[PDB]
C-alpha cells in the first residue's frame, strides 16, 4: 500500500489494508467499520470477514430478482444467524490453559497469514509469555492491551526482537560519567530542581553589590542541601519527569549528581510513570518532604545498553515487584518489516486475548464451513417457502471462502468444494483443508484451530450488517 | 533498462486483460439484457426513443430499437448485429433471443467465479443448446395448412400480435395477411418475395381500415384532370419509351440547309405525334403505362382520344402494374399490339377527401400477382408500427408456408426445454452439470421476465405451473399469456413458429460461446 | 415594468410560487414517506464535502436536519419537523407526510379558481371538531399498575415497528421501560446516560444495576472499595492559587522563597486534611488535581476520582445521595454521596469504573455494544426518542388508537360534519378528510396490502361505529388493537394533529415567494 | 419531449382530417393522462387500463351512433343545419365576432361544390384594409394576371379555351439540329420560315373561332402580336390551379392540338372586364357557363386578422365538405359527450373488479370536458355540471350548457347540432394515441449528433 | 394582502432566512431593493410601521 504522501506501508491482515483504503461509497464505509469493530472485538479474521459479508450479499441478490421482499429476507436473515450460532456451538471443545501445546497451536493458526508466519519458531514463545505475564492463570477473563508497550526500533535483525519483563526507557542519561550501577538505588521526582520560584511573580531584587555573591552562595547552598536530603536515602539511579515552563534538571545539581556517581534521566512522559509504577513499583516524589524510602523502588541491573552498533538505549530490569507490564523490542531490516513483525505480534496478542477472554475453541480448515453448508441445506428443506429458498441461499454462500482456500492454494476451487462436500456430507466432520498437502484432510492432526468468538463475532456482525444494508433503500446527497 | 518506446504511441495506449474483462464485459451485457427486459414475446410493453436526428420511433421490434442507438461499448454493437441478423431472420423474439443472451451470460458470470475456464461453459452451452433443439424439434406439432383453410393461421398471426399494439382489432389483419400471402405465393418454388407487395399507410382512418387490395395501388393523377376519373374493366399497355420523337443516345448533329427542309422537319414532328397517336389507338388498350412523362400534345391528343393513361411512374411501380396485369412490357411502338396488352378489373382515382394527395387503385377480375397492403391510423409512428408489424408477419407467414412450423410458445416451451436440459444434465459426470445446469437456468428466465412484465406474481406463477406441467406432460400448460386463468394452452392455443425460438437458441448460443473467448483486450 | 430587484434576487408573483413550493414540499414527502408504519426503510445522507460523513436514520428528523434547499418552504416545513421533534419524537415522518397530502389536496382544490380563504375557514372548524372528537375518546389509564406497565408496553412496543430495534422488541422496549422507572417522577430528561461502544450485539447490551464512570483515576488509588462514604468536590486542587492577584513575591534573598515554598505545601496539606476531616473513603473532583495533592490523597489512600463531566456529576450527585462540596469547614452541614462496591470493568477496549449497589438509582445509563458506529448512531437516536415518548405518556395518562383508528375515527367525524355542512367548505372538509384517509393508506403502502379494500372495510366499520377497528399489519386484515395491544401517546397525536394544521394554515396563505440577492460564496 | 413530438403529430393527423377540434382532441389526451399517471400513482397494471378503455370506447362508439340521426331529406331544415354547423365552428374560432355574416355566405360556397372535394377549387383573395364585414363572396369568378396593349379593354360573351403549349421559342422536340450555310440571306428566308411558320399556328388555333382565350405557359411577343393582328382577348400563362378552375366554371378544355378547330368545347361566360378594387385591379367575370368554383373576398385591419381568417375558413369549409359527404350528426358539444359519460358510468354499474376504477376514470375524464368549457366561458363550473349530470340522468338527452349566457337549455332549439363523424372519429384517435403512449416503459435518448 | 383574510408573503432575506409575514415595514426592509424610489418607500413603509 502506499498514498498520495510519502510514506508506504505493507501489510497481510485486511482490517488494515481496509483502513488504508478511502471510498465516497457507504457501502465501502459500511464495510470498513465492521471491519474495525471486528477488530475492536477480535483483532483479526478480517482476512476474511467482509469476503464472507460478500459472498451473502451476491446470496441475497439472486433471491432479490427471485422477487423475495426484503423484509420477509431479513428475516430469514435473523433466524439463520440464530441457527448458525448452534452450528457452530456443535463442533467445539472445552480449553485448558495449563497445557501450553494447544494454547500454541492456537497462536501460530493465527499467525499463518502474517509475513513473520515462518518465524514462528522464535515469535511463538514471546506472545505468550507477554500474555502470562499480564494476567494470571486462575479467573481473569478480562484482559488489557495497554497493560503491555512494545517500543519500535529502526535497524537490526528479525532475531533480535525479545521479551522482557523489565523497563526501556527512550531517553539518554545527560551526564557522561555513571552509567551502570548493580543493585543500585531508583528514584523519581514530580517537582523541578532549579531555582525556588513562586507561584506569583517572584523577584530576588538586589540594592547592594555584596548582595550577588550572598545570594549566589546561599542558592548554591541551598540546592546542595536539597540534593544531600535525596542522597540521604543512599540513591543510585533518579528519574526526572519531563517539565515545561521549568529546567527539570539542574545544571549545577547535575554537576552535583556527577560528583555523587548517580545516573541522571529527565524529560520521562507524563503517563507511562504509572506504567513505571506497574512496572518497578516506584512511587513518585512531589515535595522533598515528601521523599522517602516509601516511594524508593529496588533493581537488580539497569544500564544504558548498545545495540550491536546501532545506537544506545536504556535498559532496567531485575526489580522484584510483582507487576503485571511488559515489553518487547523490535528490529529489522526497515520498518516495513518492523510493521509487519508489530501486527503479527499484535494479531497473536489479541488471539490469546480472547482465547483466555472466551475459552472456547473451534476447528478451522474446511469442517466449519461444510458443516455450515450441510445443516442448512437440511434446514432450508424442512421450511417450505420464500424461506427455503433463502435459507438454502445462506447455505451455498458459506462455501465462497473455503473456496478462496483452494484456489490462493494453488488449487481447484470446485473440485476442492465437491470434495469437502462429500467426505463431510458422510458424517466425516475434521475435513480440513490442507494448504501444504492441497486437498481436505483432517483438520486435527493439521493443528489448525481458531476460538469460537472469532466466527461468532464474524457472522453475528456480518448478518446484522447485511440486515442493516437491505433495510437501507434510499440514498440523498448532502455536503 | 529505462523505459523506452517499443509499441507506437504507448503515452495514449489502454490495455485490459484477464479475469477483469470478463467481468467488463458481463457487466455490460447484464445491463443491456435488463435494459432490454420489458417487451417478451406475446405480452409486454414498448420502448420509446429518440435518435440523433430528433425521431420518434416507438415499437417491441427490439432490433429497430437496438439499430438507432448511438452506443459504445463493442458488445452491445455485436448484440445490436445479432438482433438485425434475428430480426431478418425470423421476426419475432428480437428481444427475446437478446434477454437469453443475458441470463446465459448471467449463468456465465456465476460459473465463472468459481474459477472454471471459459471453455467449459462454452462446450456446456453448445451440448445445451443441441438438447434444447432436439427436444424443441421432437414437441413441435405439425400443421396442416391447405389453399381452403385459413383459421390456424389465422389464430397464428392473432397470437403474434400480442404484445404489438396492432392486436386493437387483432383479428382482420390476419385474414388480410394470409390472403395476401396466398395470392402472391409462388407455392412449388415455396417462395414469396416481398418485393411483390406495395406496403403502404396514411395517416388518419382507423386501424379497422387496414386493408388488402388485390391489385396495385398507383400515387399518380391525370395528366389531363378535366379528363374523366373512372373506368371499369380495362385493358391497359406498358410503353417504357416517352412520347417525344425518337432521337438516338449518339450525339447527333442534324443539319438544316435549306427552307423546305425546315418545313419538313416541322411537318415530320407532328406526322409522328399523331402517327404514334393512331398506332396506340389501333391496339384498343383502355390505359397506357409509362415512366419517363410526355409532351402536353399528347396530353390534349388523348383527351381527344378518351384513352386513359399516365407517366412519370417509377420502375419498380411500373413492374408491378405489369406484374399485376397479366401481360407483358413494350420497348416501343414496334411490339405495340392486341396480345401483349393487359386486362384490367377497374381504376379509379380516389383524393382522401380533405387531402390534395391523388391515388389510383386497380383492382383485377382476372387473377392478380401484386398485391398492396394500405394502412390507416393514429399519425406516423402509428403507420410505420403498422408497417413493421406486417411485415414481420409476412416473415411470420413466409416461414410458415411449411408445416410443423409452430410449436406451443407463450414461454410454454421455455419450461419444456429447461425440464429436458435438466434430465439430460443430470445423468451427466461433473464438470459439466454446471454449465448445463446453468443453460437450464436461462432457459427458464423467460418464463419469469414473461410473468414479469405481465405483472403476475413470477415465482408463485413459474412454480404452479411448472408442477402441473411435470406432472402431467403436455406442451400446452404455459403460464397465462391473456392473464384469464385457463392455462391450458390447448385452449388459449398461442401460435407460433418452431424455427423462431430455434434459431433464437443457436444465435444466443453461438453467440455466448463466442463472446466468452474474448479475454484480452486493447483500446487507444 | 421597470427592473427593481437586485442581480440575483428573484421574485414570483403568480401561480409558478405556489408551484415550486408545492413540488419542491412534494419531493420532500415521498423521500420521507419510506420510513413510516413497521415496513420501513432507512436511508443515507452522503457528504462529500463534509470529508465524506454519513449517518443512516428512519426517523426523518435528521433526513431534513441535513439537507438544505432554495425554496423557503421546504425549510419551512424542515423547521416544522425540528418543532415536532422537541416535543416528543416520532411523527415528524407523519406530519410532514400528512402536510404534503394536505397541500395535494391544496392543489387540487386551486384547480378549481377558489378562494383559499373559505379552504382556511372550512380547515379550522374542521379542526376543531376533529380535535373535540378526539378529545371524547381519549382513553385514560394509570389508576392500575399492571393497566398503565401495559398501555407503557404496547406504546413501546409499537413505536419499535417504526425504527430498526424492532428485530429484538421484547429486550429493548420492556427495558426501556424500567429507565423512565428510575425517573422516579421527575420531569428531567438529562439523567439517562447513552453509551457507544461498537462489537458486540444489540443482544448483548444489557441494563447494568448501577453506574459506569469513564475518567482516568489519580496516580496511586485503590481499584475496588466497599461501603464508600462519597464526596464530591470542585476546587482548584492544582497547587490551589490563592485567588489573590496584585500581589507580588519580591525579597532579596531566596531562603525566604525557600520558606514561601515549604509554607505553600503546608497549606496544601491543610486544604487536604481540611477535607479529611469530614471522612470519607471515595472522593470525587469534576477537574484536574496535582501531583503533590495525589501524594497527600495517597497518604490517606482514598479514592480520588479527577476530570469529570458537569452534567455527569450532576447526575451522580442526584444518583449516589451526596452533592457537590467547594468548602469543607462543616463535617456537620454536607449530605454524603453512598454506594455499596465501586470497582473496575473493563467493557469494549475501554476501562469504565462500575458502581455497584448504588444507595439510589435515579439516572440510567444504557450501554450499547453494537456492531457499527453507524447503528450506534441511529440506535442511541432511536432510544432517545423512544425515552422521550415514554418520558411524556409518563407525564400525561391519557392514551389514543393509533392503525388509523383514532384516524378514521376523526375521518368519519368530519365526514358527518362535512355531509351536514352546506357550501364548497363540505367537500374541501370532505377532502380534507380523505386528505386524514391518505395517512393510514400510505402505511398500508408500505406494507403492500390491497390498499382501496382495506380502505373500504375501514370506513364500513368506522361508519357501523365499530370504535376500536383498526388495521392489522400482522397479515393484513382487520381486527381490535384492544385485543392486539397497539396504543399511542394522546399528547403526541394531538399535537401531530394540531401542528399539521397551523403548518397548513400558514403555508396555504402564502402569494409571492421573493428570494434576495445572494451575498456570495 | 418524445411524448410531445407524438402529441403534435396526432394534433396534424386530426387537423388534416377535418379540424375544429383538435384542440379538443389534444385536451382530452393530456386529461387522460393526468388521470392515467393518477392511477399509476396508485400502483395499477398498465395494461388493465388500457383494456378497460378499450372496452368502454368501443361501448362508448356504439352509443353515440345509437344518438346520430341522419337529415337532409329536405332543403329548409338541411340548409339551417349547415347554418348551425358554421356558426358553431365560427364560435371555437374567433369569427364569432361576425358569425353571421359568415355563415349564409360559407353555405353557399358548399353549395357550389355539387360533389367533389379540393377546396382548392375554392379560390380566396385577401387585400389589407377593408373589413370584415366588407368581405364577400364572389357573385362569379376572378382572375389575376395581366394583358397586353393589341387586346381589347372591354369584353362580354366571351368563347373560352384553354391551352398548355410552349409558344415563345417554338422548340423543336429534337435537340441536335443546327444550321449549316454560309449566306445570311438563307438566314433571313429560315426566319421569315418560322415567323410564318407561328403564324399558321395562330392560324390552327383561331380556326376554332373562340372569343377568348388562355394559355398555360406564356405568351410570347410574336404571339401576342398576332392576337392583336387578330384583335381578340388571350390570357398569358397562368397556373394549374387557375385553369383547372376555369375549366370547371366554363367547360373548357386544356388543348394542346389544334387541327380539329369543332372537335373542342370552348368555354363560356357572358362579362369579362376589369375592376378597380381600391389600389389593385381584378377582373370580373360574371355570366360564366358553370358556378362551380368561387373566388372569396377578404379584408382586413391587419395581415395577421386575414391570416386568421383564412385558416379558420378553412377550417369550417372543411367541416361542410364533410357533413356533406355524410349527413349524421348528433347534438351540440358536451351533452353528448355528457351521455356518452352517463352510458360509461351506467356501464361502470355493470363493471366489477378492478378494471371499473380504471374506466370510471376514464369517464370522469370524459366528464372533465365541459367543465373545461364552463372555465373558458367564465362561470361557475361545479354547479353546471352536476346540475346537467341530473338532468342527462333523467333521460333529458336535449338540454345543456347554454351557448348564450351560463345557463342550460335545450340546443335543439337553441341550435347546436354536433357533426357526429368528425367527433368519433376524434374519439377514436384519441382512445388509440392514449394507449399508445401509455404502452410506453423506457426512454433512451441518442446522441445528439455531435456538431 | 389586504384584509383579515389576507394572503401573507414569505421570502429569503440574502443569508439563508426564511420569513413570513404580512405588514409593510419588515416586507420592505429584508426585501433587496435595487431601485432608489424602492428604497424610498422601504423607508416610507418602516416610518408608517
Amino acid at each position: 500500500i502506499q498514498d498520495g504522501k510519502g510514506d508506504v506501508t505493507i501489510t497481510n491482515d485486511g482490517a488494515t489494508i481496509l483502513k488504508q483504503m478511502q471510498v465516497l461509497h457507504p457501502a465501502a464505509r459500511m464495510l470498513v467499520e465492521l471491519s474495525k469493530a471486528q477488530d475492536i472485538e477480535a483483532g483479526d479474521g478480517t482476512t476474511s470477514v467482509v469476503i464472507i459479508a460478500g459472498s451473502l450479499l451476491d446470496s441475497c441478490t439472486k433471491l432479490l430478482q427471485k422477487g423475495i421482499h426484503p423484509t420477509i429476507i431479513s428475516e430469514s436473515f435473523q433466524k439463520a444467524l440464530e441457527k448458525g450460532i448452534e452450528i457452530l456451538t456443535d463442533m467445539s471443545r472445552p480449553v485448558e490453559l495449563s497445557d501450553r501445546e494447544t494454547l500454541l497451536n492456537s497462536a501460530t493458526t493465527s499467525l499463518n497469514s502474517k509475513v513473520v508466519s515462518q518465524y514462528s519458531s522464535l515469535l511463538s514463545p514471546m506472545s505468550v509469555n507477554a500474555v502470562m505475564k499480564v494476567i494470571d492463570p486462575a479467573t481473569a477473563t478480562s484482559v488489557d492491551l495497554r497493560d503491555i508497550k512494545i517500543v519500535k526500533k529502526l535497524g537490526g535483525t528479525i532475531d533480535d526482537c525479545e521479551l522482557v519483563e523489565g523497563l526501556v526507557l527512550t531517553q539518554k542519561v545527560s551526564n557522561s560519567g555513571i552509567t551502570r550501577v548493580e543493585k543500585a538505588k531508583i528514584g523519581l521526582i514530580q517537582f523541578c530542581l532549579s531555582a525556588p520560584k513562586t507561584d506569583m511573580d517572584n523577584q530576588i531584587v538586589v540594592s547592594d553589590y555584596a548582595q550577588m555573591d550572598r545570594v549566589l552562595r546561599e542558592e548554591r547552598a541551598y540546592i546542595l542541601n536539597l540534593v544531600k536530603q535525596i542522597k540521604k536515602t543512599g540513591c543510585n539511579v533518579l528519574l526526572i519527569q519531563k517539565s515545561i515552563l521549568r529546567d527539570a534538571l539542574s545544571d549545577l545539581a547535575l554537576h552535583f549528581l556527577n560528583k555523587m556517581k548517580i545516573m541522571v534521566i529527565k524529560d520521562i512522559e507524563r503517563e507511562d510513570i504509572e506504567f513505571i509504577c506497574k512496572t518497578i513499583g516506584t512511587k513518585p516524589v512531589a515535595h522533598i518532604d515528601q521523599f522517602t524510602a516509601d516511594m524508593l523502588g529496588s533493581a537488580e541491573l539497569a544500564e544504558e545498553v548498545n545495540l550491536n552498533g546501532s545506537g544506545k538505549l536504556l535498559k532496567i530490569t531485575g526489580c522484584a515487584s510483582p507487576g503485571k507490564t511488559v515489553t518487547i523490542v523490535v528490529r529489522g531490516s526497515n520498518k516495513l518489516v518492523i510493521e509487519e513483525a508489530e501486527r503479527s505480534i499484535h494479531d497473536a496478542l489479541c488471539v490469546i486475548r480472547c482465547l483466555v477472554k472466551k475459552r472456547a475453541l473451534i476447528a478451522g480448515g474446511g469442517a466449519p464451513e461444510i458443516e455450515l453448508a450441510l445443516r442448512l441445506t437440511e434446514y432450508s428443506r424442512t421450511l417450505s417457502g420464500m424461506e427455503s429458498y433463502c435459507v438454502r441461499a445462506f447455505a451455498d454462500a458459506m462455501e465462497v471462502i473455503p473456496s478462496t482456500l483452494a484456489e490462493n492454494a494453488g488449487l481447484n476451487p470446485i473440485s476442492t468444494v465437491t470434495e469437502l462436500r462429500n467426505r463431510h456430507a458422510q458424517g466425516e466432520k475434521t475435513a480440513g483443508i490442507n494448504v501444504r498437502k492441497g486437498g481436505i484432510s483432517n483438520i486435527l492432526e493439521e493443528l489448525v484451530v481458531q476460538p469460537l468468538l472469532v466466527s461468532v463475532s464474524a457472522l453475528t456482525l456480518a448478518t446484522e450488517t447485511v440486515r442493516s444494508i437491505l433495510k437501507i433503500d434510499d440514498v440523498v446527497n448532502t455536503r | 533498462g529505462r523505459p523506452f518506446l517499443i509499441i507506437k504511441d504507448q503515452d495514449r495506449k489502454s490495455r485490459l486483460m484477464g479475469l477483469e474483462a470478463l467481468k467488463s464485459h458481463i457487466m455490460a451485457a447484464k445491463a443491456v439484457a435488463n435494459t432490454m427486459r420489458t417487451s417478451l414475446g406475446p405480452n409486454g410493453l414498448d420502448k420509446m426513443m429518440v435518435d440523433k436526428d430528433g425521431d420518434v420511433t416507438v415499437t417491441n421490434d427490439g432490433a429497430t430499437i437496438l439499430s438507432m442507438m448511438d452506443v459504445d461499448h463493442q458488445i452491445a454493437k455485436l448484440m445490436v448485429e445479432l438482433s438485425k441478423s434475428q430480426d431478418d431472420e425470423i421476426g419475432d423474439g428480437t428481444t427475446g433471443v437478446v434477454v437469453l443472451a443475458g441470463a446465459l451470460l448471467e449463468e456465465a458470470e456465476q460459473l465463472l467465479d468459481r474459477g472454471i475456464h471459459p471453455i467449459r461453459i462454452a462446450d456446456g452451452y453448445e451440448q445445451a443448446a443441441r438438447v434444447a433443439i432436439e427436444h424443441l424439434d421432437k414437441i413441435s406439432d405439425s400443421v396442416l395448412v391447405d389453399i381452403k383453410d385459413t383459421e390456424p393461421l389465422i389464430q397464428t398471426a392473432k397470437t403474434t400480435l400480442g404484445s404489438k399494439v396492432v392486436n386493437s382489432c387483432h383479428r382482420q389483419m390476419a385474414e388480410i395477411a394470409v390472403n395476401a400471402v396466398l395470392t402472391v405465393a409462388d407455392m412449388e418454388r415455396r417462395d414469396v418475395d416481398f418485393e411483390l407487395i406495395k406496403v403502404e399507410g396514411k395517416v388518419g382512418g382507423r386501424l379497422e381500415d387496414t386493408k388488402l387490395i388485390k391489385g396495385v395501388i398507383v400515387d399518380k393523377d391525370f395528366s389531363h384532370p378535366q379528363m374523366p376519373k373512372k373506368v371499369e374493366d380495362a385493358k391497359i399497355a406498358i410503353l417504357t419509351c416517352p412520347f417525344e420523337p425518337p432521337k438516338p443516345k449518339t450525339k447527333h448533329k442534324l443539319d438544316v440547309t435549306s427552307v423546305e427542309d425546315y418545313k419538313a422537319l416541322q411537318k415530320y414532328e407532328k406526322e409522328k405525334f399523331e402517327e404514334m397517336i393512331q398506332q396506340i389507338k389501333e391496339t384498343g388498350a383502355n390505359l397506357a403505362i409509362c415512366q419517363w412523362g410526355f409532351d402536353d400534345e399528347a396530353n390534349h391528343l388523348l383527351l381527344q382520344n378518351n384513352l386513359p393513361a399516365v407517366r412519370w411512374v417509377g420502375g419498380p411501380e411500373i413492374e408491378l402494374i405489369a406484374i399485376a396485369t397479366g401481360g407483358r412490357i413494350v420497348p416501343r411502338f414496334s411490339e405495340l399490339t392486341a396480345e401483349k396488352l393487359g386486362f384490367a378489373g377497374l381504376v379509379q382515382e380516389i383524393s382522401f377527401g380533405t387531402t390534395k394527395d391523388k391515388m389510383l387503385v386497380i383492382e383485377q377480375c382476372k387473377n392478380s400477382r401484386a398485391v398492396t397492403i394500405f394502412i390507416r391510423g393514429g399519425n406516423k409512428m402509428i403507420i410505420e408500427e403498422a408497417k413493421r408489424s406486417l411485415h414481420d408477419a409476412l416473415c411470420v407467414i413466409r416461414n410458415l408456408i411449411r408445416d410443423n412450423r409452430v410449436v406451443y410458445g407463450g414461454g410454454a416451451a421455455e419450461i419444456s426445454c429447461a425440464l429436458a436440459v435438466s434430465q439430460e444434465a443430470d445423468k451427466c459426470p461433473t464438470l459439466e452439470q454446471y454449465a448445463m445446469r446453468a443453460f437450464a437456468d436461462a432457459l427458464e428466465v423467460i418464463p419469469m421476465a414473461l410473468s414479469e412484465n405481465s405483472g403476475m406474481n413470477p415465482i408463485q406463477t413459474m412454480t404452479e405451473v411448472r408442477a402441473r406441467q411435470v406432472k402431467e406432460m403436455n406442451p400446452a400448460l404455459g403460464i397465462d399469456c391473456l392473464h384469464k386463468g385457463t392455462n391450458d394452452m390447448k385452449q388459449q392455443h398461442v401460435i407460433e413458429t418452431l424455427i423462431g425460438k430455434k434459431q433464437q437458441i443457436s444465435l444466443a448460443t453461438q453467440m455466448v460461446r463466442m463472446i466468452l473467448k474474448i479475454d484480452d483486450i486493447r483500446k487507444p | 415594468p421597470v427592473n427593481i430587484f437586485k442581480a440575483g434576487a428573484d421574485e414570483e408573483r403568480a401561480e409558478t410560487a405556489r408551484l415550486t413550493s408545492f413540488i419542491g414540499a412534494i419531493a420532500i414527502g415521498d423521500l420521507v414517506k419510506s420510513t413510516l408504519g413497521p415496513k420501513g426503510m432507512d436511508k443515507i445522507l452522503l457528504s462529500s464535502g463534509r470529508d465524506a460523513s454519513l449517518m443512516v436514520t428512519n426517523d426523518g428528523a435528521t433526513i431534513l436536519k441535513n439537507i438544505g434547499v432554495d425554496n423557503p418552504a421546504a425549510k419551512v416545513l424542515v423547521d416544522m419537523s425540528r418543532v415536532q421533534d422537541d416535543e416528543v419524537g416520532d411523527g415528524t415522518t407523519s406530519v410532514t407526510v400528512l402536510a404534503a397530502e394536505l397541500l395535494r389536496e391544496a392543489e387540487s382544490l386551486i384547480a378549481k379558481k377558489i378562494h383559499p380563504q373559505t379552504i382556511i375557514a372550512g380547515w379550522r372548524e374542521a379542526t376543531k371538531a376533529a380535535r373535540e372528537a378526539l378529545l371524547s375518546s381519549a382513553v385514560d389509564h394509570g389508576s392500575d399498575e399492571v393497566k398503565f406497565r401495559q398501555d407503557l408496553m404496547n406504546i413501546a412496543g409499537t413505536t419499535l415497528s417504526s425504527k430498526l430495534l424492532t428485530h429484538h422488541k421484547d429486550h429493548f422496549t420492556k427495558l426501556a421501560v424500567e429507565a423512565v422507572l428510575r425517573l422516579k417522577g421527575s420531569g428531567n430528561l438529562e439523567a439517562i446516560h447513552i453509551i457507544k461502544k461498537l462489537g458486540g450485539s444489540l443482544a448483548d447490551s444489557y441494563l447494568d444495576e448501577g453506574f459506569l464512570l469513564d475518567k482516568k483515576i489519580g496516580v496511586n488509588q485503590p481499584k475496588r472499595i466497599e461501603n464508600a462514604k462519597i464526596l464530591i468536590a470542585n476546587t482548584g486542587m492544582d497547587t490551589d492559587k490563592i485567588k489573590i492577584f496584585g500581589s507580588r513575591v519580591r525579597v532579596d534573598s531566596t531562603a525566604k522563597v525557600a520558606e514561601i515554598e515549604h509554607a505553600e505545601k503546608e497549606k496544601m496539606k491543610e486544604k487536604v486534611e481540611r477535607i479529611l476531616k469530614h471522612g470519607i473513603n471515595c472522593f470525587i473532583n469534576r477537574q484536574l488535581i496535582y501531583n503533590y495533592p495525589e501524594q497527600l490523597f495517597g497518604a490517606a489512600g482514598v479514592m480520588a476520582i479527577e476530570h469529570a463531566d458537569f452534567a455527569g456529576v450532576e447526575r451522580l450527585a442526584l444518583v449516589t445521595g451526596g452533592e457537590i462540596a467547594s468548602t469543607f469547614d462543616h463535617p456537620e452541614l454536607v449530605k454524603l454521596g453512598s454506594c455499596k462496591l465501586i470497582e473496575e470493568v473493563m467493557i469494549g477496549e475501554d476501562k469504565l469504573i462500575h458502581f455497584s449497589g448504588v444507595a439510589l438509582g435515579e439516572a440510567c445509563t444504557i450501554v450499547l455494544r453494537g456492531a457499527t458506529q453507524q447503528i450506534l448512531d441511529e440506535a442511541e437516536r432511536s432510544l432517545h426518542d423512544a425515552l422521550c415518548v415514554l418520558a411524556q405518556t409518563v407525564k400525561d395518562s391519557r392514551t389514543v388508537y393509533g392503525g388509523g383508528c383514532s384516524e378514521m375515527l376523526m375521518a368519519h367525524a368530519v365526514t358527518q360534519l362535512a355531509n351536514r355542512t352546506p357550501g364548497k367548505e363540505a367537500v374541501a372538509m370532505e377532502s380534507y378528510a380523505k386528505a386524514l384517509r391518505m395517512l393510514p393508506t400510505i402505511i398500508a403502502d408500505n406494507a403492500g396490502y390491497d390498499s382501496a379494500d382495506l380502505v373500504a372495510q375501514l370506513r364500513a366499520a368506522h361508519s357501523e361505529g365499530n370504535t376500536t377497528a383498526g388495521l392489522d399489519m400482522r397479515e393484513g386484515t382487520i381486527g381490535d388493537m384492544a385485543i392486539l395491544g397497539i396504543t399511542e401517546s394522546f399528547q403526541v397525536k394531538r399535537q401531530v394533529l394540531l401542528s399539521a394544521a397551523e403548518a397548513a394554515e400558514v403555508i396555504l396563505r402564502v402569494d409571492n415567494i421573493i428570494k434576495a440577492a445572494p451575498r456570495k460564496r
